[PDB]
RNA sequence: GGACCGGCGCAAGACGGACCAGAGCGAAAGCAUUUGCCAAGAAUGUUUUCAUUAAUCAAGAACGAAAGUCGGAGGUUCGAAGACGAUCAGAUACCGUCGUAGUUCCGACCAUAAACGAUGCCGACCGGCGAUGCGGCGGCGUUAUUCCCAUGACCCGCCGGGCAGCUUCCGGGAAACCAAAGUCUUUGGGUUCCGGGGGGAGUAUGGUUGCAAAGCUGAAACUUAAAGGAAUUGACGGAAGGG
RNA sequence: CGUAUGUUCAA
């Protein structure tokens, strides 16, 4: 039984498109394939933020970023729950959780 | 490529009897094109049809009567002795009261009745009914 | 569509119903006839004489202010190419990529391609030979086509 | 019992009317009746002979001086060459690659000749036959056939 | 006739040597052979003289090439590379 | 049995098989 | 571009132009002031090279130094034979006089 | 629509559809009537000309070609002709 | 005997991140730093030219991931094999420390992949909608091109060729689904390949190709009443979510 | 981190 129209990739008009490697595993998963995730945060987290404020050497110092690019396998994605099964018409549904 | 273009007129005719539409374009032209939409408007199974010039092979419009339930064409063009031609209808036709199968003859292209009338055998070129 | 690509194009030329010569034409058939062999004597391809013609002369068709195709009247007046400008176009390709090639001998790209040019010269020449448009043994040979064009 | 073929050059000597005939390690490509230049300023190329300070790094030399002056030395069997690694033009000190992959410090006034020498691939041929090998070394010195000692 | 149908030029060598050799040495033994056309006159009478030696038999020219080609491909890789860097030490 | 090891389960087969009719020939 | 139209203009002289192909007719014409241009290939010896332009600069000619060798120059001008040199005497229909 | 007229097709709708498939095909070039800014004379130019036209005489460019339409060159006054 | 870590510098070989998309190109395989050169190509545009020259294809031919093979160069990284350390009842594994072949370039082979859209190609018809990439055409306005001009960036449309998407009681289908997998008992546009219960078996054997590994062609005896597809309800899960 | 298995027929 075919279970996703676009066999779970994104892959319509090419023939190969290269592979990458996960970032947990390390697995060979192909680019069009791979759950991705840009994470932007910053680099001190919310509770130490506090701290770093009195403890710099300017007046008003904003904290740089961290900015990360993951790529997930299938299998590291559902383990980590960046992902998790859906329904039959549920899986359609393509449009990012909301904020 | 079009190797047929009565088979490509038939099944547009067939396509637009299906959906309702009341009108269909029919590209390119023949003679056996006209001369088999001659037979049905003979029967009434379609309404007037305009020939377009174009000093190209041409195209038609036929007015639909929403009458046809089919209008199919037959390839290749079997010769159909007189002795066959009760053969052909029985598997051609949903019944003997209504439908004919065009034939192309000596004498021209003509129903099936008609030809036995006429006494002719030919080609078989489709049916309707 | 294309015979020798997945291509499924369209675009070409519609000509217009209307065959006659507009009134805004002074051009004469002679007048127009003579223009095209000053061109083919210059060295241009039927093809390109139309051009030239339909671009600064106002001549739309030839076939309509002459009543004959430009090859045919190129034929008339003896100044027809000895090998037909399609068939020219094609063998002059081949030996274009055949020149390629000995250099890059590592383009497989460039070998498929000319199989493809030389399947289309084979179909082209041999209907030449059957309206006996080229002589009944001509045969496209890849070593000694290269002084035939260019 | 030489595989790189020989040149021999001409040239006239500076301080008597006298041709000065030279016997070249051949570089890969040169031919008879070819003007070859040798000096700090030549130009750079394949025959010429140019010290190693001059050179760009990356230059693929043969026939180079192990020691200032000494007529060549370095990279002479056919098929073999140097590379110009990097110079210090504060110990006018050249590195240069060998044929074996040692990099060997040399001064920057080491003349070289510029290409590959010729006659290479020589190795590639499977000698086959024990008279090959037998005609091979008579040339050469007495050397061949080689009893075990076992 | 077609006399061989794979040994070629190597069946000079009988059945001597073994097929892995012979066919080593086919490809060279055809490129020594051959003749090549000359850069100078345009004639294909360049011919090996000797190892690393080829001579044509027309405008009597001497070159030093390969030992089995005429040139080899580190030669004329290392003569663009030559060129190259010549440009560099000019404008 | 998963189908590409009984594919090299086989090949091994016939492997042993060619060897042994190469030694009777 | 500039190789693609010399040889479709040397295409055009060899079948409607006046020329001759080779070293000895090329002096010869050159000599009798009849040459318009010389086209040489590009592996001519460098003496006759040398010697042929020093020929068209005393008979006030131009020389065109073909972009092929001896073998390429005689395809260009359609022929199965190598040529080295040659010599256009009336450029007929084309233009490379331009 | 069930009911389309498709012998009289308005024409904006036939100016819409491809050329090839209008009810009766034909082309959308043209023919244009050419004035330099220099002499007098009047060039006919093909609306989708391929070639340099050059103004003969005059010797000035009058268009150049491109991927559809030729582009006039500037202060060029151009009429379509009428067949 | 100074590991790791920090700084400067050097060498080698591999790789081309992010931008990178259900985007493009290619017959597929496949293709991603800059610049140059070489030849090629689809689409579009065309009142150019030829005039049926076409479609599909037994034989035949070119290309064909990865692994593999042969000769040469190179060998960072990873890493079959192997060694070792763990884990375990065992662990010839998963984990870890090394590490050969290989991985890389050049030249010759090999011809197979879930080589997949598990869906031949060429042609016609059959609903709608928002996009998107390429080409062309038209049109308020914004911006740069200093002003004009055209040209680019954006906006609103149309046409053509393409990768797709959403919706639909077009119609089909065993259903999953499919705008094709529709226009099929109301059965015929053209044409190529190919299946006929599950096994035995892609095995044997003969031929052929290959350096080899193998590729291609390809049976029979015998055995068997199911094997299988799609979907339903339950149960189960070292699946998730909520209690 | 780390474990495997469950004789034949029978509703
Ligand atoms: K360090
Ligand atoms: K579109
Ligand atoms: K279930
Ligand atoms: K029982
Ligand atoms: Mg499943
Ligand atoms: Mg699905
Ligand atoms: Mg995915
Ligand atoms: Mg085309
Ligand atoms: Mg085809
Ligand atoms: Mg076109
Ligand atoms: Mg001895
Ligand atoms: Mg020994
Ligand atoms: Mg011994
Ligand atoms: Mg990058
Ligand atoms: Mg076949
Ligand atoms: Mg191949
Ligand atoms: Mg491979
Ligand atoms: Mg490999
Ligand atoms: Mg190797
Ligand atoms: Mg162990
Ligand atoms: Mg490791
Ligand atoms: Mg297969
Ligand atoms: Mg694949
Ligand atoms: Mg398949
Ligand atoms: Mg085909
Ligand atoms: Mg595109
Ligand atoms: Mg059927
Ligand atoms: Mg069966
Ligand atoms: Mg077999
Ligand atoms: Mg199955
Ligand atoms: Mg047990
Ligand atoms: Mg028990
Ligand atoms: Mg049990
Ligand atoms: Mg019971
Ligand atoms: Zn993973
Ligand atoms: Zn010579």
């Amino acid at each position: 039984t075919k279970k996703r129209r676009n066999n779970g990739r994104a892959k319509k008009g090419r023939g190969h498109v290269q592979p990458i490697r996960c970032t947990n595993c390390a697995r060979c998963v192909p680019k069009d394939k791979a759950i991705k995730k840009f994470v932007i945060r910053n680099i001190v987290e919310a509770a130490a933020v506090r701290d770093i404020s009195e403890a710099s050497v300017f007046d008003a110092y904003v904290l740089p970023k961290l900015y990360v690019k993951l790529h997930y396998c299938v299998s590291c994605a559902i383990h980590s729950k960046v992902v998790r099964n859906r329904s039959r018409e549920a899986r359609k549904d393509r449009t990012p959780p909301p904020r | 490529v079009r190797m047929n273009v009565l088979a490509d007129a038939l099944k547009s005719i067939n396509n637009a009897e299906k959906r309702g539409k009341r009108q269909v374009l029919i590209r390119p032209c023949s003679k056996v094109i006209v001369r088999f939409l001659t037979v049905m408007m003979k029967h009434g199974y379609i309404g007037e049809f305009e020939i377009i010039d174009d000093h190209r092979a041409g195209k038609i419009v036929v007015n639909l009567t929403g009458r046809l339930n089919k209008c199919g064409v037959i390839s290749p063009r079997f010769d159909v002795q007189l002795k066959d031609l009760e053969k052909w209808q029985n598997n051609l036709l949903p019944s003997r009261q209504f439908g004919f199968i065009v034939l192309t003859t000596s004498a021209g292209i003509m129903d099936h009745e008609e030809a036995r009338r006429k006494h002719t055998g030919g080609k078989i070129l489709g049916f309707f009914f | 569509g294309r015979m020798h690509a997945p291509g499924k194009g369209l675009s070409q030329s519609a000509l217009p119903y209307r065959r006659s010569v507009p009134t805004w034409l002074k051009l004469t058939s002679d007048d127009v006839k003579e223009q095209i062999y000053k061109l083919a004597k210059k060295g241009l391809t039927p093809s390109q004489i139309g051009v030239i013609l339909r671009d600064s002369h106002g001549v739309a068709q030839v076939r309509f202010v002459t009543g004959n195709k430009i090859l045919r009247i190129l034929k008339s007046k003896g100044l027809a190419p000895d090998l037909p400008e399609d068939l020219y176009h094609l063998i002059k390709k081949a030996v274009a990529v055949r020149k390629h090639l000995e250099r890059n001998r590592k383009d497989k790209d460039a070998k498929f391609r000319l199989i493809l040019i030389e399947s289309r010269i084979h179909r082209l020449a041999r209907y030449y030979k059957t309206k006996r448009v080229l002589p009944p043994n001509w045969k496209y040979e890849s070593s000694t086509a290269s002084a035939l064009v260019a | 019992g030489r595989g790189a073929p020989l040149a021999k050059v001409v040239f006239r000597d500076p301080y008597r009317f006298k041709k000065r005939t030279e016997l070249f390690i051949a570089a890969e490509g040169i031919h008879t009746g070819q003007f070859v230049y040798c000096g700090k300023k030549a130009q750079l190329n394949i025959g010429n002979v140019l010290p190693v300070g001059t050179m760009p790094e990356g230059t693929i030399v043969c026939c180079l001086e192990e020691k200032p002056g000494d007529r060549g030395k370095l990279a002479r069997a056919s098929g073999n060459y140097a590379t110009v690694i990097s110079h210090n033009p504060e110990t006018k000190k050249t590195r240069v690659k060998l044929p074996s992959g040692s990099k060997k410090v040399i001064s920057s006034a080491n003349r070289a000749v510029v290409g590959v020498v010729a006659g290479g691939g020589r190795i590639d041929k499977p000698i086959l036959k024990a008279g090959r090998a037998y005609h091979k070394y008579k040339a050469k010195r007495n050397c061949w056939p080689r009893v075990r000692g076992v | 006739a077609k006399r061989t149908k794979k040994v070629g030029i190597v069946g000079k060598y009988g059945t001597r040597y073994g097929a892995s050799l012979r066919k080593m040495v086919k490809k060279i033994e055809i490129s020594q052979h051959a003749k090549y056309t000359c850069s100078f006159c345009g004639k294909t009478k360049m011919k090996r003289r000797a190892v690393g030696i080829w001579h044509c038999g027309s405008c009597m020219k001497t070159v030093a090439g390969g030992a089995w080609t005429y040139n080899t491909t580190s030669a004329v890789t290392v003569k663009s590379a030559i060129r190259r860097l010549k440009e560099l030490k000019d404008q | 049995m998963r189908a590409k090891w009984r594919k090299k389960r086989m090949r091994r087969l016939k492997r042993k098989r060619r060897k042994m009719r190469q030694r009777s020939k | 571009k500039s190789l693609e139209s010399i040889n479709s203009r040397l295409q055009l002289v060899m079948k409607s132009g006046k020329y001759v192909l080779g070293y000895k007719q090329t002096l010869k014409m050159i000599r009798q002031g009849k040459a318009k241009l010389v086209i040489l290939a590009n592996n001519c010896p460098a003496l006759r090279k040398s010697e042929i332009e020093y020929y068209a600069m005393l008979a006030k000619t131009g020389v065109h130094h073909y972009s092929g060798n001896n073998i390429e120059l005689g395809t260009a001008c359609g022929k199965y034979y190598r040529v080295c040199t040659l010599a256009i005497i009336d450029p007929g229909d084309s233009d490379i006089i331009r | 629509p069930l009911a389309k007229d498709l012998l009289h097709p308005s024409p904006e709708e036939e100016k819409r559809k491809h050329k090839k498939k209008r009810l009766v095909q034909s082309p959308n070039s043209y023919f244009m009537d050419v004035k330099c800014p220099g002499c007098y004379k009047i060039t006919t130019v093909f609306s989708h000309a391929q070639t340099v036209v050059l103004c003969v005489g005059c010797s000035t460019v009058l268009c150049q070609p491109t991927g559809g339409k030729a582009r006039l060159t500037e202060g060029c006054s151009f009429r379509r002709k009428q067949h």
